[PDB]
């Protein structure tokens, strides 16, 4: 996250980090068994850090949990990167707390100018990289449609949004991809690419999770 | 520009995409270590 502040210990208690020996993905927990994350951050052999602050401290307040699936969405391209959805079943449910906590899907898709938060343990520059211990977050808001296909000319599809400033400054970055974005106490978006990170005129762009919301429920059943 | 328009490259592990624009956009994962 470019521009952002430090959220507080497990103040996104459904701000996952998944781990394959170092860092490299986040995610939401969505229930106490699954995650959602990004498509492009598959790899078999996932374990998933719950109540993470600081992401190099054993604190107290963390769950380890292996991936007993990993379930790309079947329509996952990674040459436009459409249909960026990712589907963690945890091989033993997360013990929930105040620590711990489920976000809640959405019952509609989020407006432009709605405010969303989104987080993680990506770089924190625009040139050059800095990796922050703790968990960051960034106050950000829907974008446009339209701005966001003029951004990113001919990429944009109807399962992506764009959230951040034109202006630039603020935006999420590599080491966020998976990650949430939350608006109305909802999730309503997955870090998934951008040009740079927090240029102007190109925000990031991020999975469109209320066109899922059946997907995730169908899977879900049958896994 | 500085791509040519449907090219790919990589950096790191993230892979990108060059745009019409001829900008690249990349996605946004962490990476192992470097040596
Ligand atoms: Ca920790």
């Amino acid at each position: 996250i470019v521009g952002g502040y430090t959220c507080g210990a497990n103040t996104v208690p459904y701000q996952v980090s998944l781990n394959s020996g170092y860092h490299f993905c986040g995610g939401s927990l969505i229930n106490s068994q699954w995650v959602v994350s990004a498509a492009h951050c598959y790899k078999s052999g996932i374990q998933v850090r719950l109540g993470e602050d600081n992401i190099n401290v054993v604190e107290g307040n963390e769950q380890f949990i292996s991936a007993s699936k990993s379930i790309v969405h079947p329509s996952y391209n990674s040459n436009t990167l459409n249909n960026d959805i990712m589907l963690i079943k945890l091989k033993s449910a997360a013990s929930l707390n105040s620590r711990v906590a489920s976000i809640s899907l959405p019952t509609s898709c989020a407006s432009a100018g709605t405010q969303c938060l989104i987080s993680g343990w990506g770089n924190t520059k625009s040139s050059g990289t800095s990796y922050p211990d703790v968990l960051k977050c960034l106050k950000a808001p829907i974008l446009s449609d339209s701005s966001c296909k003029s951004a990113y000319p001919g990429q944009i599809t109807s399962n992506m949004f764009c959230a951040g400033y034109l202006e630039g400054g603020k935006d999420s970055c590599q080491g966020d991809s998976g990650g949430p974005v939350v608006c109305s106490g909802k999730l309503q978006g997955i870090v998934s690419w951008g040009s740079g990170c927090a240029q102007k005129n190109k925000p990031g762009v991020y999975t469109k999770v209320c066109n899922y919301v059946s997907w995730i429920k169908q899977t879900i059943a049958s896994n | 520009q500085e791509c040519e328009p449907g090219q790919t490259k990589k950096q790191d592990c993230n892979t990108c995409r060059c745009g019409s624009d001829g900008v690249w956009a990349c996605t946004r994962m962490g990476c192992p270590p470097h040596a």
